[PDB]
């Protein structure tokens, strides 16, 4: 629940709590990306990448 | 065996990895560019000595043989 | 002792200090949110091999040794 | 001789050079005056043990015994 991405940074921060509160976190290891409009995180039958 | 050793310290300055270290590896990356050389310093673990030979080689605990056929007599 | 030890070099490629370095440690940045996760490897250092003791194994350089009986003559 | 050792591990984690790597040197320090701290934590290679060690002493093997001469009758 709730993945927020960088721009570039891969430091991402997720919350379970919808929005209550954040906490901060790896595991994206890379520059992470800069698509032109505004989806990243695209996904199907589960496997999301 | 690894039961057999002295204690030893590496032999230069490396760096080892602890919570009270005056340097910071960073968080994430201020990284605007894409090609501006990086490494991936990889996970800090235990570091591996000689794994590739670990059981080896065994010396000889012994002195020169004084070696002959020896026919001890019954009685 | 230490002295007692063959030459050791550990496998896999560690990092160490220096200052004629490839690796850019950085001394100041942007951590703006200590937010990130704050992964700071402590200080370059000597790295103890097996530090917890001294007292290695000890091996028997005993050699296949029958204990016979041995009383000398006197004359 | 450094064939034989148990192989060995460091008593505390620190960082190989893995290209999975977790942590990340940065794709260069954000480095705008001299006076951000620089650094090498060096390149990567071998670690370096007891290079103060060449060839080593060496602790002995036969055990206290009489050294005495063993008389042959030579015939």
């Amino acid at each position: 629940i709730l993945y927020l991405f960088e721009r570039y940074q891969p430091v991402v921060k997720v919350s379970n709590d919808k929005g209550q509160t954040w906490k901060a976190v790896k595991l994206f290891n890379d520059r992470v990306g800069y698509p032109l409009s505004k989806t990243v995180y695209y996904q199907s039958a589960n496997t999301t990448y | 065996e690894n039961a057999n050793l002295p204690a030893t310290e590496t032999d230069e300055e490396v760096l080892i990895v602890d919570e009270n270290g005056s340097v910071i590896v960073g968080g994430c990356q201020y990284d605007p560019d894409e090609s501006g050389p990086i490494y991936t310093k990889y996970r800090e673990a235990k570091a591996s000595t000689n794994s590739t030979h670990t059981p080896p080689t065994s010396i000889t605990n012994i002195q020169p043989y004084i070696t002959v056929y020896r026919w001890i007599r019954i009685a």
